[PDB]
């Protein structure tokens, strides 16, 4: 078999690794979990109140 | 396990919410009690000045207390944290039906029953008392000081307008706003104990 | 307290997640070898053509 | 020998887990024993207070260390590994029918 | 093994060392050890009568 | 001598306090210092990845 | 965490300290603890009369 | 007390607002080594080119 | 520490998870067929059903 | 309205039905990944059953 390598799921895990890291310096850049609205959604709130 | 561990750094989360909310009420109660030390001098001066002035000199002492009073009403009816008033009777220490006690139970670890018990009361009518604090005596002493015209008619025989009765009282209203604040101060400690056990536990 | 309620909200423990960081980085990087790793075999299937 | 070898291995991790669950146990009894120690200080100044304060001051301090207890017996009745609750009197050390241990 | 160091109780050691410089600066700043009423509640009564 | 009993109790040595605000000082730094070298064997493991 | 130094409350100490150097300067400068009316009303009323 | 009064509001609490300096200093450096470390993923994809 | 409104907003993240879990069953198929749902209840009232 | 003690408001029982709903979901993972493994060992002995 050639037209599909097993090794598709490391393009899919370094897809989500590279996510992971990008959610990293979203956060660190910004000192704030809370940078986007998502990732906390009540917390958020009750921070904003 | 990974959803126990999770909690358990929300459960630090939780005490250390609970450590700041404790902290605003130990502000309130720490300039209620300052209140209670400029009260408590105004009583020993209204205590000579009982018999160097006159009534009316007692009457402006006694809106300065009044004053004072009207000051620890308001601490008691604005503190808040996160919207919720604590010092006021929402929570009665021992409601005389106990289901209306209302009672703090903050999360501290992330399984079931791993909660702690907080409770406060104060307000105006923060003096002496068994149950309620009392009618003519124990409740105004905090509210409504003696030191009208009332302290001229007796120095100490009366327990209503005696000196030694209504300084009494003060003392006991401080005795249990100090008496609170301590237990306050010793949950806070308790708490940070339980971060550090939550910490080993998420190691 | 309540700038200090916010800020365990909203505040990041910016050593811990440059741990994470860090972390996230070398699993990419690691999955990368994978990855050159894995472009290899077609290759030796290609050997076994000639 | 293929099976013992594999159950090493396995053997490995099970004293791991061992250590870990101990090392619970230890944050536990090191706080316990930090309150132990807030305890001991409150106890001597109870000492020499009992001959300057009066019995309401005593009170006060009293609410202080009844405020730790009630912190010791949480951290016997909250710390748990998976679970299990460690500290408190379920594994004592020789029940009187040592059935029970 | 990499999605966990050991040396995350540095972090935990690190924000507990960080909390006691930061009781310290309360006492340093106030020059009160009984600055807020934890970590001495009896002898603040005390203190107070 | 009420003053004093309540100074004593209250107060700081605040000499002594900074003797320990400076050695909390030194242990957040010197933990800074153990984050900075145990972030660095991932690293060692990448190089044994390529 | 970067946005809130505990030491903030440094910040409020010393507003409050160099609030209380104010009320001395304001004692010293006048030689009167009843310089405003504030912070002695009663004593005030009664010096007044 | 009007020169207390707009002094409240037109001056500043120059500590605090020296506090916050810094804290936007540290902010932006801290973006601008997020930024030094986003620049090294492209040069691995180099690496998975060649 | 919250009111009944903030438990209301914890609440509106949770119910939206929710609808998550009921998407995430009645939209994983393979081969069209929906495995998560209640197709396969692992022990019928009936047991011709399951 | 309640701490733990009416069942149906409780944190208690919420929490505990929770991880109730985590160990089926739990379970029912366990079960399938048990499910590949066996599927597995057919495999191979299908492949000595062809050798």
């Amino acid at each position: 078999i050639n037209h599909n390598i097993a090794a598709l799921n490391t393009l899919n895990r370094l897809s989500s690794n590279n996510s992971a890291s990008q959610k990293n310096m979203e956060k660190l850049s910004s000192g704030l979990r809370i940078n986007r609205v998502g990732d906390d959604a009540a917390g958020l709130a009750i921070s904003e109140k | 396990m990974r959803g126990q561990i999770r909690g358990l750094e929300m459960a630090s989360k939780n005490s250390q919410d609970g450590i700041s909310l404790i902290q605003t009420a130990e502000g309130a109660l720490t300039e209620t009690h300052a209140i209670l030390q400029r009260v408590r001098e105004l009583v020993v001066q209204a205590g000579n000045t009982g018999t160097q002035d006159k009534a009316t000199d007692l009457q402006s002492i006694q809106d300065e207390i009044s004053a004072l009073t009207d000051e620890i009403d308001g601490i008691s009816n604005r503190t808040e944290f996160h919207g919720k008033k604590l010092l006021d009777g929402t929570y009665k220490v021992d409601t005389a039906t106990p289901a209306n006690q209302k009672n703090l139970v903050f999360q501290i670890g992330a399984n079931a029953t791993q909660q702690i018990s907080v409770n406060i009361e104060d307000m105006g009518a923060d003096a002496l008392g068994i149950k309620e604090a009392d009618g003519s005596i124990a409740a105004l002493h905090s509210v409504n000081d003696l030191d009208v015209t009332k302290f001229a008619d007796n120095a100490a025989d009366c327990a209503d307008i005696g000196f030694d009765a209504q300084l009494k009282v003060v003392d006991e209203a401080i005795n249990q706003v100090s008496s609170q604040r301590a237990k306050l101060g010793a949950v806070q400690n308790r708490l940070e104990h339980t971060i550090n056990n939550l910490s080993a536990s998420g190691e | 307290n309540l700038t200090a309620a916010e800020s365990r909200i909203r505040d990041v423990d910016m050593a811990k997640e440059m741990s994470e960081f860090t972390k996230n980085n070398i699993l990419s990087q690691a999955s990368q070898a994978m990855l050159a790793q894995a472009n290899q075999q077609p290759q030796n299937v290609l050997q076994l053509l000639r």
